[PDB]
């Protein structure tokens, strides 16, 4: 039932949402939507547990 | 006012006046130089911040 | 097709309070030109620049003003100040050597007085006279004026377009507002007579009883004719011959500014490229950018 | 005291963010800012009613109506255009209706 209220259906719109909140204002393209979520919880130099 | 060892001291209204005069100066320098409006727009929003 | 990634997203912008992400929103929309857009428009920038230099070549006083100023400084018996930089300066297509501004200066006298008799003789729009005014335009565009003194010689017409147009406006604000002359007939006389007071009673000759009650301003309407014809009386050059410089210079000027909007906005993010290698906290992120523009 | 002329007239913040200028003009505070921030034109004086006054017009549709009406319409964008919006209306006439 969480999948009921969702706007999107796949990765190509999932990185849209992670762009359309973490970076407001900016007209989103592909790699800037790929390279953000790449670097938030999988970057070596900007993450350490 | 001057402090002791060459160091000075200022209120917060000196520098905040400086960011308005220069933006009221750079906008003055754009109009005569027949600037593109996309420069003239982005000058105007910096004054709106200032 | 990049306007929709603005307008479908500027419809949904995240209540954006930062003005950089407004400026950076716009400067990424212009597409970048590679290796030829900076060349064919570099023509178009320069083409409209020297389009004006043919249309300022027509005004017969502007060449002689440059000479009459050159007549002053070299005849003051000592002049190597900052004036001699901005002057005539023919470029090879500089210390002004006083031997070469004399042997390359004889032609501006033989192109001066010959270009007077043939336009005087049997026609000023004359075709045989045209090819010495076509020959006068040869020896002046190689006299490439420095833009410090050249802008004055462009400005010498800009104050005369206005002085014509205000003396066009001083007929429209003094008669049409009050005496109620319908303008569909005054546009017949501007190319109709345009010399003297023969049009003045000609519009009265069309009876139209607003035209009878015109003895209070009898010294007030063709008075303004004699001062607009003072422009004729001071120049000796006809009114549409001004309006073939006013309509012939703008096209060279509306090519220049129109083209520089293409030469600037395709390269706006090269300005932001160096703008973050001096990003240390002197002024601002934006105060360098709007300086860099 | 000293005084500076401003190049363009800019809005006062205590009569914007508090609201005293949207409530005074029947417009949202968020729907003012897009006209201030040089994003969207607003109707100054519509002699032609194809666009009702006080309208947030994108740059895309800005070309569409311009070719239809030429110079017979009025549409500006910026914080001097909001001076023009404040300039147009009448106090006592718009008080008569309410």
């Amino acid at each position: 039932e969480t999948l009921r209220v969702d706007p999107t259906n796949d990765r190509l719109s999932a990185l849209v949402e992670i762009y359309r909140m973490m970076r407001p204002g900016e007209p989103p393209t592909r790699e800037a939507a790929e390279s953000l979520f790449e670097n938030l919880f999988f970057s070596e130099d900007r993450y350490d547990l | 006012v001057p402090l002791d060892g060459g160091r000075f001291a200022t209120s917060d209204l000196n520098d905040l006046y400086r960011r308005v005069i220069n933006r009221n100066n750079r906008l003055k320098r754009l109009l005569d130089l027949a600037a593109p409006d996309i420069i003239v727009r982005n000058e105007k929003r910096m004054l709106q911040e200032a | 097709a990049a306007a929709q990634v603005l307008s479908s997203v500027e419809s949904e912008i995240g209540r954006t309070t930062d003005p950089v992400r407004m400026y950076m929103r716009e400067m990424g929309t212009v597409e970048l030109l590679t290796r030829e857009g900076e060349i064919d428009i570099a023509k178009r920038i320069e083409d409209g620049i020297n389009q004006v230099q043919c249309s300022v070549a027509e005004y017969p006083e502007a060449i002689t003003y440059l000479l009459e100023q050159y007549d002053r400084v070299e005849a003051e018996e000592a002049r190597l100040s900052d004036l001699i930089t901005g002057f005539v300066d023919p470029n090879a297509e500089n210390s002004i050597d006083p031997e070469l501004a004399r042997e390359k200066f004889a032609e501006l006298r033989a192109q001066y007085v010959v270009t007077r008799d043939t336009i005087k003789a049997k026609g000023r729009s004359h075709a045989t006279a045209q090819e010495e005014i076509l020959k006068l335009s040869e020896v002046f565009k190689q006299f490439r004026l420095v833009p410090k003194q050249f802008d004055y010689l462009v400005n010498s017409m800009r104050v005369m377009m206005d002085r014509v147009r205000t003396q066009e406006r001083l007929i429209m604000k003094l008669c049409v507002e009050q005496c109620k002359m319908p303008k569909k007939n005054f546009i017949t006389l501007f190319t109709g007579n345009e010399t003297s007071d023969t049009w003045f009673n000609a519009a009265i000759a069309m009876n139209k009883p607003w035209s009878e009650k015109l003895h209070d301003v009898s010294e007030e309407v063709h008075r303004a004719l004699q001062k607009l014809q003072q422009i004729e009386e001071e120049t000796g050059l006809t009114i549409e011959q001004v309006k073939d410089i006013n309509r012939r210079m703008s096209i060279g000027e509306a090519k220049a500014r129109r083209a520089k909007k293409e030469m600037v906005e395709a390269n706006l993010r090269l300005v932001i490229s160096i703008a973050k290698k001096y990003t240390n906290r002197g002024l601002q992120f934006l105060d360098l950018i709007q300086e860099g523009n | 005291m000293g005084h500076i002329e401003l190049a363009s007239p800019t809005a006062h913040i205590w009569f914007l963010k508090s609201s005293r200028i949207g409530l005074l003009l029947d417009m949202p505070l968020r729907d003012i800012e897009r006209v201030l921030y040089f994003e969207s034109y607003v109707v100054i004086e519509g002699g032609m009613t194809n666009l009702e006054r006080q309208q947030i017009l994108t740059e895309e549709q800005y070309l569409d109506a311009l070719e239809e009406f030429g110079d017979e319409f009025d549409a500006k964008m910026g914080a001097e255009a909001i001076q023009a919006l404040l300039k147009s209306m009448d106090l006592e006439q718009e008080c008569e209706q309410l």
